[PDB]
Protein backbone atom coordinates (compact mmCIF):
# COMPACT_ATOMS: atom_id res chain seq x y z
CA UNK A 1 0.00 0.00 0.00
CA UNK A 2 2.84 2.40 0.80
CA UNK A 3 4.47 1.58 -2.56
CA UNK A 4 1.32 1.96 -4.64
CA UNK A 5 0.19 5.19 -2.99
CA UNK A 6 3.69 6.48 -3.72
CA UNK A 7 3.15 5.56 -7.39
CA UNK A 8 -0.23 7.31 -7.31
CA UNK A 9 1.20 10.52 -5.84
CA UNK A 10 3.95 10.30 -8.46
CA UNK A 11 1.32 10.25 -11.23
CA UNK A 12 -0.50 13.10 -9.46
CA UNK A 13 2.73 15.08 -9.39
CA UNK A 14 3.23 14.75 -13.12
CA UNK A 15 -0.45 15.64 -13.63
CA UNK A 16 0.22 18.84 -11.70
CA UNK A 17 3.30 19.44 -13.83
CA UNK A 18 1.73 18.90 -17.27
CA UNK A 19 -1.55 20.68 -16.71
CA UNK A 20 -0.20 23.82 -15.06
CA UNK A 21 -2.19 23.31 -11.87
CA UNK A 22 -0.28 22.76 -8.64
CA UNK A 23 -3.50 22.60 -6.59
CA UNK A 24 -4.95 19.53 -8.33
CA UNK A 25 -5.62 17.01 -5.56
CA UNK A 26 -7.14 13.73 -6.72
CA UNK A 27 -5.62 11.30 -4.22
CA UNK A 28 -7.29 11.98 -0.93
CA UNK A 29 -5.68 11.46 2.48
CA UNK A 30 -7.13 8.19 3.61
CA UNK A 31 -7.95 4.89 1.90
CA UNK A 32 -6.07 2.88 4.54
CA UNK A 33 -8.78 2.48 7.14
CA UNK A 34 -6.81 0.68 9.82
CA UNK A 35 -9.69 -0.94 11.67
CA UNK A 36 -10.77 -2.93 8.61
CA UNK A 37 -7.13 -3.91 7.85
CA UNK A 38 -6.83 -1.36 5.06
CA UNK A 39 -9.23 -3.28 2.85
CA UNK A 40 -10.68 -1.52 -0.22
CA UNK A 41 -7.51 0.57 -0.45
CA UNK A 42 -6.95 -0.28 -4.09
CA UNK A 43 -10.58 0.35 -4.96
CA UNK A 44 -10.24 3.87 -3.54
CA UNK A 45 -6.95 4.40 -5.35
CA UNK A 46 -8.39 3.17 -8.67
CA UNK A 47 -11.25 5.59 -8.09
CA UNK A 48 -8.74 8.41 -7.62
CA UNK B 1 39.19 38.13 -16.60
CA UNK B 2 36.55 40.59 -17.72
CA UNK B 3 32.78 40.72 -18.00
CA UNK B 4 30.26 42.37 -20.31
CA UNK B 5 26.81 43.85 -19.93
CA UNK B 6 24.69 43.78 -16.83
CA UNK B 7 24.26 40.87 -14.48
CA UNK B 8 21.94 38.08 -15.72
CA UNK B 9 22.03 39.47 -19.31
CA UNK B 10 25.73 39.56 -20.07
CA UNK B 11 29.06 37.79 -20.33
CA UNK B 12 31.24 36.82 -17.39
CA UNK B 13 34.49 34.88 -17.06
CA UNK B 14 34.79 32.80 -13.88
CA UNK B 15 38.26 31.32 -13.58
CA UNK B 16 38.73 29.19 -16.69
CA UNK B 17 35.06 29.29 -17.70
CA UNK B 18 33.30 31.85 -19.88
CA UNK B 19 29.54 31.98 -19.46
CA UNK B 20 26.95 33.93 -21.46
CA UNK B 21 23.74 34.76 -19.64
CA UNK B 22 20.14 35.61 -20.48
CA UNK B 23 16.89 36.43 -18.70
CA UNK B 24 13.77 34.99 -20.31
CA UNK B 25 11.58 37.79 -18.96
CA UNK B 26 13.76 40.15 -21.02
CA UNK B 27 12.87 38.35 -24.26
CA UNK B 28 9.08 38.95 -24.11
CA UNK B 29 8.23 35.67 -25.81
CA UNK B 30 4.79 35.65 -24.15
CA UNK B 31 3.72 38.68 -26.24
CA UNK B 32 4.90 37.44 -29.65
CA UNK B 33 1.45 36.01 -30.37
CA UNK B 34 -1.85 37.51 -29.15
CA UNK B 35 -3.19 36.43 -25.78
CA UNK B 36 -6.48 35.14 -27.19
CA UNK B 37 -4.92 31.78 -28.07
CA UNK B 38 -3.93 30.67 -24.57
CA UNK B 39 -2.01 31.86 -21.53
CA UNK B 40 -0.06 28.74 -20.50
CA UNK B 41 2.95 29.28 -22.76
CA UNK B 42 5.57 26.79 -21.65
CA UNK B 43 8.84 25.71 -23.24
CA UNK B 44 8.85 22.35 -24.98
CA UNK B 45 12.55 22.15 -25.83
CA UNK B 46 15.63 24.36 -26.26
CA UNK B 47 18.38 23.67 -28.80
CA UNK B 48 21.57 25.64 -29.41
CA UNK B 49 23.39 26.61 -32.62
CA UNK B 50 27.03 27.75 -32.47
CA UNK B 51 28.09 28.87 -35.97
CA UNK B 52 31.84 28.73 -35.33
CA UNK B 53 34.71 27.50 -37.49
CA UNK B 54 34.92 24.01 -36.03
CA UNK B 55 38.14 22.25 -36.94
CA UNK B 56 38.32 18.75 -38.43
CA UNK B 57 36.83 16.35 -35.84
CA UNK B 58 36.73 19.02 -33.13
CA UNK B 59 34.31 18.88 -30.21
CA UNK B 60 32.25 21.61 -28.59
CA UNK B 61 31.95 21.82 -24.81
CA UNK B 62 29.20 24.10 -23.55
CA UNK B 63 26.49 23.76 -20.91
CA UNK B 64 23.25 25.69 -21.22
CA UNK B 65 21.77 25.68 -17.71
CA UNK B 66 18.81 27.31 -16.01
CA UNK B 67 19.07 29.49 -12.93
CA UNK B 68 15.79 29.92 -11.13
CA UNK B 69 13.14 28.42 -8.89
CA UNK B 70 10.96 26.48 -11.34
CA UNK B 71 10.58 22.75 -10.66
CA UNK B 72 11.92 21.13 -13.90
CA UNK B 73 11.43 17.53 -12.80
CA UNK B 74 15.07 16.33 -12.59
CA UNK B 75 18.29 16.69 -14.63
CA UNK B 76 16.32 18.33 -17.53
CA UNK B 77 17.63 21.67 -16.08
CA UNK B 78 20.76 21.59 -18.27
CA UNK B 79 22.10 20.27 -21.57
CA UNK B 80 25.57 19.72 -22.96
CA UNK B 81 26.43 21.13 -26.39
CA UNK B 82 28.83 18.96 -28.38
CA UNK B 83 27.55 19.10 -31.96
CA UNK B 84 27.04 22.86 -31.87
CA UNK B 85 24.73 22.91 -34.91
CA UNK B 86 21.06 22.86 -33.78
CA UNK B 87 21.42 20.33 -30.99
CA UNK B 88 20.07 19.65 -27.58
CA UNK B 89 22.10 17.42 -25.31
CA UNK B 90 20.28 14.40 -26.68
CA UNK B 91 21.38 11.75 -29.14
CA UNK B 92 18.55 11.27 -31.68
CA UNK B 93 16.19 14.09 -30.66
CA UNK B 94 12.76 12.62 -29.95
CA UNK B 95 9.66 14.74 -29.61
CA UNK B 96 6.74 12.75 -28.15
CA UNK B 97 9.29 11.05 -25.89
CA UNK B 98 8.07 9.03 -22.93
CA UNK B 99 10.38 11.02 -20.65
CA UNK B 100 10.45 14.79 -20.32
CA UNK B 101 12.66 16.70 -22.72
CA UNK B 102 15.19 19.12 -21.20
CA UNK B 103 13.66 22.49 -20.21
CA UNK B 104 10.18 21.10 -20.90
CA UNK B 105 7.58 22.97 -18.91
CA UNK B 106 9.69 26.09 -18.39
CA UNK B 107 7.18 28.98 -18.33
CA UNK B 108 8.50 31.11 -21.16
CA UNK B 109 7.95 34.44 -19.34
CA UNK B 110 9.55 33.61 -16.00
CA UNK B 111 12.24 35.66 -14.25
CA UNK B 112 14.81 32.92 -14.61
CA UNK B 113 18.40 32.95 -15.80
CA UNK B 114 19.44 31.00 -18.89
CA UNK B 115 23.22 30.63 -18.75
CA UNK B 116 25.39 29.02 -21.43
CA UNK B 117 28.87 28.32 -20.06
CA UNK B 118 32.04 27.23 -21.86
CA UNK B 119 34.66 25.07 -20.13
CA UNK B 120 38.26 25.92 -20.91
CA UNK B 121 38.41 29.55 -22.02
CA UNK B 122 42.22 29.56 -22.39
CA UNK B 123 43.02 25.89 -22.94
CA UNK B 124 41.62 23.62 -25.64
CA UNK B 125 38.83 26.05 -26.57
CA UNK B 126 40.49 29.42 -27.05
CA UNK B 127 40.30 29.26 -30.85
CA UNK B 128 36.65 28.15 -30.87
CA UNK B 129 35.61 31.10 -28.72
CA UNK B 130 37.72 33.50 -30.78
CA UNK B 131 35.96 32.27 -33.93
CA UNK B 132 32.47 32.38 -32.41
CA UNK B 133 30.16 34.56 -34.50
CA UNK B 134 27.14 34.45 -32.19
CA UNK B 135 25.15 32.10 -29.97
CA UNK B 136 21.76 31.07 -31.34
CA UNK B 137 19.00 29.50 -29.25
CA UNK B 138 16.05 27.66 -30.78
CA UNK B 139 13.46 28.05 -28.03
CA UNK B 140 10.62 25.67 -28.90
CA UNK B 141 7.53 26.26 -26.79
CA UNK B 142 3.82 25.46 -26.73
CA UNK B 143 0.89 27.86 -26.46
CA UNK B 144 -1.93 26.08 -24.64
CA UNK B 145 -5.23 27.38 -23.34
CA UNK C 1 10.01 -5.83 -7.43
CA UNK C 2 7.74 -2.90 -6.59
CA UNK C 3 10.27 -1.57 -4.05
CA UNK C 4 12.97 -1.78 -6.72
CA UNK C 5 10.71 -0.12 -9.31
CA UNK C 6 9.88 2.68 -6.86
CA UNK C 7 13.57 3.24 -6.14
CA UNK C 8 14.27 3.24 -9.88
CA UNK C 9 11.56 5.82 -10.59
CA UNK C 10 12.75 7.97 -7.70
CA UNK C 11 16.41 7.75 -8.73
CA UNK C 12 16.18 7.81 -12.54
CA UNK C 13 16.91 11.27 -13.91
CA UNK C 14 17.44 12.52 -17.46
CA UNK C 15 21.07 12.65 -18.69
CA UNK C 16 23.84 14.75 -19.98
CA UNK C 17 24.70 13.08 -23.28
CA UNK C 18 28.15 14.14 -24.49
CA UNK C 19 29.97 12.91 -27.56
CA UNK C 20 33.75 13.24 -27.42
CA UNK C 21 35.91 12.86 -30.52
CA UNK C 22 39.29 11.26 -29.80
CA UNK C 23 41.86 11.12 -32.59
CA UNK C 24 44.75 8.76 -31.95
CA UNK C 25 47.18 11.03 -33.81
CA UNK C 26 46.68 13.73 -31.17
CA UNK C 27 46.94 11.21 -28.32
CA UNK C 28 50.04 9.49 -29.68
CA UNK C 29 51.64 12.82 -30.58
CA UNK C 30 51.06 14.37 -27.16
CA UNK C 31 51.92 11.39 -24.98
CA UNK C 32 55.31 12.72 -23.66
CA UNK C 33 56.81 9.22 -23.30
CA UNK C 34 57.83 7.48 -26.55
CA UNK C 35 55.45 9.83 -28.33
CA UNK C 36 55.22 9.48 -32.09
CA UNK C 37 53.35 10.55 -35.20
CA UNK C 38 50.79 7.96 -36.26
CA UNK C 39 50.96 8.13 -40.06
CA UNK C 40 54.65 7.19 -40.30
CA UNK C 41 54.70 4.60 -37.54
CA UNK C 42 51.82 2.74 -39.21
CA UNK C 43 53.75 2.47 -42.47
CA UNK C 44 56.91 1.50 -40.55
CA UNK C 45 55.01 -1.28 -38.77
CA UNK C 46 53.05 -2.41 -41.85
CA UNK C 47 55.93 -2.50 -44.36
CA UNK C 48 57.82 -4.45 -41.68
CA UNK C 49 55.25 -6.44 -39.71
CA UNK C 50 57.30 -6.78 -36.52
CA UNK C 51 57.72 -3.55 -34.60
CA UNK C 52 55.85 -1.59 -31.97
CA UNK C 53 55.38 2.07 -31.10
CA UNK C 54 54.95 4.06 -27.91
CA UNK C 55 54.56 2.66 -24.45
CA UNK C 56 52.50 -0.33 -23.47
CA UNK C 57 48.71 0.27 -23.29
CA UNK C 58 49.05 3.58 -25.20
CA UNK C 59 50.82 2.54 -28.38
CA UNK C 60 50.98 0.38 -31.47
CA UNK C 61 51.98 -3.27 -31.51
CA UNK C 62 52.11 -5.93 -34.23
CA UNK C 63 51.31 -9.46 -33.04
CA UNK C 64 51.91 -11.96 -35.82
CA UNK C 65 49.64 -10.89 -38.66
CA UNK C 66 47.61 -8.45 -36.56
CA UNK C 67 48.31 -4.77 -35.92
CA UNK C 68 46.62 -3.33 -32.86
CA UNK C 69 46.44 0.27 -31.66
CA UNK C 70 45.94 0.76 -27.94
CA UNK C 71 44.61 3.41 -25.58
CA UNK C 72 44.07 3.94 -21.87
CA UNK C 73 40.91 5.84 -20.96
CA UNK C 74 42.44 7.18 -17.75
CA UNK C 75 45.00 8.91 -19.99
CA UNK C 76 42.28 10.84 -21.83
CA UNK C 77 40.90 12.72 -18.78
CA UNK C 78 37.34 12.75 -20.10
CA UNK C 79 35.98 13.05 -16.55
CA UNK C 80 37.44 16.58 -16.23
CA UNK C 81 36.20 17.99 -19.55
CA UNK C 82 33.09 19.37 -17.84
CA UNK C 83 32.96 20.67 -14.25
CA UNK C 84 32.19 18.22 -11.47
CA UNK C 85 29.11 20.12 -10.26
CA UNK C 86 26.91 18.43 -12.87
CA UNK C 87 27.34 14.82 -11.73
CA UNK C 88 30.02 12.28 -10.95
CA UNK C 89 28.68 9.10 -12.58
CA UNK C 90 30.10 9.71 -16.06
CA UNK C 91 29.64 6.48 -17.98
CA UNK C 92 30.03 5.68 -21.66
CA UNK C 93 26.83 5.32 -23.66
CA UNK C 94 28.34 4.20 -26.96
CA UNK C 95 31.63 4.23 -28.90
CA UNK C 96 31.84 4.56 -32.69
CA UNK C 97 34.94 4.55 -34.88
CA UNK D 1 15.90 -2.40 -25.43
CA UNK D 2 19.27 -4.16 -25.18
CA UNK D 3 22.51 -2.59 -24.00
CA UNK D 4 24.63 -0.85 -26.60
CA UNK D 5 28.28 -1.93 -26.86
CA UNK D 6 30.53 -0.33 -24.21
CA UNK D 7 27.45 1.06 -22.46
CA UNK D 8 28.16 1.66 -18.80
CA UNK D 9 31.93 1.85 -19.18
CA UNK D 10 33.06 4.36 -16.51
CA UNK D 11 34.82 6.93 -18.65
CA UNK D 12 37.73 7.45 -16.22
CA UNK D 13 38.66 3.82 -15.55
CA UNK D 14 42.14 2.32 -15.89
CA UNK D 15 41.09 0.09 -18.75
CA UNK D 16 42.66 -0.61 -22.12
CA UNK D 17 40.82 0.28 -25.33
CA UNK D 18 42.47 -1.70 -28.13
CA UNK D 19 41.59 -1.46 -31.83
CA UNK D 20 43.11 -4.39 -33.73
CA UNK D 21 43.39 -5.00 -37.48
CA UNK D 22 43.34 -8.52 -38.92
CA UNK D 23 45.68 -9.14 -41.82
CA UNK D 24 48.50 -6.60 -41.63
CA UNK D 25 50.35 -8.02 -44.66
CA UNK D 26 47.58 -9.77 -46.59
CA UNK D 27 44.35 -8.24 -47.85
CA UNK D 28 44.72 -5.09 -45.71
CA UNK D 29 48.24 -3.84 -46.32
CA UNK D 30 47.09 -0.98 -48.58
CA UNK D 31 44.32 0.12 -46.20
CA UNK D 32 46.75 0.43 -43.30
CA UNK D 33 49.31 2.20 -45.49
CA UNK D 34 46.64 4.74 -46.48
CA UNK D 35 45.33 5.22 -42.93
CA UNK D 36 45.46 8.88 -41.93
CA UNK D 37 44.39 8.46 -38.30
CA UNK D 38 41.97 6.54 -36.10
CA UNK D 39 39.07 8.57 -34.74
CA UNK D 40 36.88 7.48 -31.84
CA UNK D 41 33.49 9.04 -31.11
CA UNK D 42 33.15 8.33 -27.40
CA UNK D 43 29.54 9.08 -26.49
CA UNK D 44 28.96 9.19 -22.74
CA UNK D 45 26.43 10.40 -20.20
CA UNK D 46 27.00 12.69 -17.22
CA UNK D 47 24.54 11.72 -14.50
CA UNK D 48 24.25 12.88 -10.91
Amino acid sequence: YDLAVSLCLMAEQTYQYELNNAAAHFIKPGAWHGTYAGLLAGETLMLN
Amino acid sequence: EGSAGTTLNGLNVEGTQLQASLKLSDLNIATDYPDGLGNTRRIKQISVTLPALLGPYQDVRAILSYGGSTMMPRGCKAIAISHGMNDSGQFQMDFNDAKYLPFEGLPVADTGTLTLSFPGISGKQKSLLLSLSDIILHIRYTIRS
Amino acid sequence: LAQMEKSYLEKDERALEVTRTVSLAEVYAGLTENSFILKDKVTELVNAGEGSAGTTLNGLNVEGTQLQASLKLSDLNIATDYPDGLGNTRRIKQISV
